[PDB]
């Protein structure tokens, strides 16, 4: 299971269930966003 | 004495393919997929 845990995810990533003694980068990690946001101009009059 | 300047090493830089080629757009990272491995191959040319 390639998301179970850190040593997995390199077995994965070195396509492998063998991992020799290294470092290894298996993935980027990148904040997720918390809310969404919009800001739009304070307009009322519909257009004709 | 005379002086004998030698480049030894360069900059070490890593570049996330899949997301300089698609940001955080998900629609792109899964029409990038069916280029098969190219992100792969410049991860692992960059890191050695």
């Amino acid at each position: 299971d390639c998301a179970l845990d850190p040593l997995s995810e390199t077995k994965c990533t070195l396509k492998s269930f063998t991992v020799e003694k290294g470092i290894y980068q298996t993935s980027n990690f990148r904040v997720q966003p918390t809310e969404s946001i919009v800001r739009f101009p304070n307009i009322t009059n519909l257009c004709p | 004495v005379t002086t004998e300047i030698l480049p030894v090493s360069m900059t070490k830089t890593s570049v996330d393919c899949t997301m300089y080629i698609c940001g955080d757009s998900t629609e792109c990272s899964n029409l990038l997929l069916q280029y098969g491995s190219f992100c792969t191959q410049l991860n692992r040319a960059l890191t050695g």
